[PDB]
């Protein structure tokens, strides 16, 4: 029913954030939840998600390593542990949800739920 | 793109028939080499059915010949279970691999809750 992100802003360069999704309406923990980031004048491009049932993460080349995923299935909430953030780390970021299991998770049309994003730079 | 389209739930009937539907639309260039159909054991998936080159597979004891998957109409892989018993509800998954222009193999999959209704 909604997806509320939060946690963005500015943040000097190799700090960090913790970004998090509030889900709202289903036992979220059925389903994947994804990250997604666009950058200005750049394409959607996926950053991170983890799979329903077992916590199971999949990750960019770009943020791996920094980036880390989370979810409290009692609060359906995803959270996104971002360090050492690159400068080209800068953009608006999504969650999302979908019914995949474990694959396709990168494929923006497999979500059927989007957050209005919140801005890190 | 593809995407597989499945309900996010299905309640079928005590001891009848159910269907989980399962279809997507045949893409060009795209050749559908496995499905899979699982359901869920916790944190883990199981193969319940495979459809390779050699034909249909149902593998887990629990669903020996009461399982059927459809094969006529392409894109569509639904799942039917006869017979539904109790302890047939449960979280069930349905993944189709196919061969792309590039020569790469892509897989999609998608949950559906199976509820049965005395």
């Amino acid at each position: 029913v909604q997806l509320v992100e939060s946690g963005g802003g500015l943040v000097q360069a190799g700090g960090s954030l913790r970004l998090s999704c509030a889900a709202s309406g289903r036992t979220f923990s059925s389903y994947g939840m994804g990250w997604f980031r666009q950058a200005p004048g750049k394409e959607r491009e996926f950053v991170a998600a983890i799979g329903p049932f077992g916590g199971s993460t999949y990750y960019a080349d770009s943020v791996k390593g920094r980036f880390t995923i989370s979810r409290d299935n009692a609060k359906n909430t995803v959270y996104l542990q971002m360090n050492s953030l690159k400068p080209e780390d800068t953009a608006v970021y999504y969650c999302a949800a979908g019914r995949w299991n474990r694959y396709g998770f990168e494929d923006q049309d497999n979500f059927d739920y989007w957050g209005q994003g919140t801005q890190v730079t | 793109r593809p995407i597989l389209e499945v309900p996010e739930s299905v309640t079928g009937p005590w001891k009848g028939d159910v269907n989980l539907p399962c279809t997507y639309d045949p893409l060009q260039g795209y050749t559908q080499v496995l499905v899979k159909w699982l359901v869920q054991r916790g944190s883990d998936p199981v193969t319940i059915f495979l459809r390779d080159s050699s034909g249909d597979h149902i593998q887990q004891a629990k669903y020996q010949g009461r399982l059927h998957v459809s094969h006529k109409v392409p894109g569509d892989v639904s799942l039917q279970l006869s017979t539904l018993e109790m302890d047939d509800r449960s979280h069930y998954t349905c993944e189709v691999t196919w061969q792309t222009p590039d020569g790469n193999q892509v897989v999609r999959d998608k949950i559906t809750e199976l509820r049965v209704q005395k």
